């Protein structure tokens, strides 16, 4: 309808675990870590519906902030890897930074935005 | 002369202690690496067999 | 009077007045290597700049 919407998914890992539970209950053969084959397709289908529409479509937009919880800071895990491969960028929060006194604990080296610059005010860009 | 002799002896002792500590750390890390390798093989074979017999 | 750069760093980090310095020195030092600073150290006492000498090693 031309409006702008912000959507927050506070945990995609729990949704993935629930989908794994459903798939195992439906007798569908498991894959890595008992996850089903289309665990990547699930999140890709979910996250590809957020977009900036063109002027012919109304000009509305939908921005999403999915959440992923790691285990002991391990990033090479299946679900974190899959979600990182989909989104436009990631923000990294680290416990050692959190306890060192810097809050928010954003890791500047690991965090990145693929739309940076174009999504900033001119003064901030300068 | 006494200061130089003391400095050389102190360097020798400190390097010996550091070498011993490094060797012990190597041993512990090797033990942990072997346990992790065994666990990884177990997990991969268990997933293989579960997927194979899930048909 | 300090021999070795770590003493320079320590006393400079502190608020300490240091007048004579020598940093580089061979592994097997010789008399003539820093005889030039030993002469100055004895000449300072002979000159009345300070009235007492202590050495720590």
């Amino acid at each position: 309808k031309g409006k702008h919407v912000l959507v927050v998914y506070d945990d995609l890992s729990k949704q993935a675990a629930a989908y794994r539970e459903l798939s195992l209950l439906l007798r569908r053969p498991p894959g890595r870590e008992a996850y089903p084959g289309d665990i990547f397709y699930l999140h890709s289908r979910l996250l590809e519906r957020a977009a900036k529409l063109s002027d012919a479509k109304g000009g509305g937009s939908l921005t999403a902030l999915p959440f992923v919880e790691t285990q002991a800071g391990d990033i090479s895990a299946y679900i974190p890897t899959n979600v990182i491969s989909i989104t436009d960028g990631q923000i990294f929060l680290q416990s050692d930074l959190f306890f060192s006194g810097v809050r928010p604990a954003i890791n500047a080296g690991l965090s990145v935005s693929r739309v940076g610059g174009a999504a900033q005010i001119k003064a901030m860009k300068k | 002369l006494d200061a130089k002799a003391s400095e050389h002896a102190a360097r020798m002792t400190a390097m010996k202690n550091a070498t011993d500590n490094a060797n012990e750390l190597i041993r512990t890390l090797t033990l942990s690496y072997n346990r992790a390798r065994q666990a990884a093989i177990t997990q991969e074979i268990t997933e293989i067999v579960a997927g194979a017999n899930a048909l | 009077i300090v021999i070795g750069r770590v003493g320079l760093s320590f006393f400079r980090k502190r608020n300490m007045p240091v007048i004579l310095d020598i940093t580089r020195l061979p592994d097997q030092p010789s008399f003539a290597d820093i005889k030039e600073i030993a002469r100055k150290t004895v000449g300072l006492f002979a000159d009345g700049t300070f009235d007492e000498l202590y050495m720590y090693y």
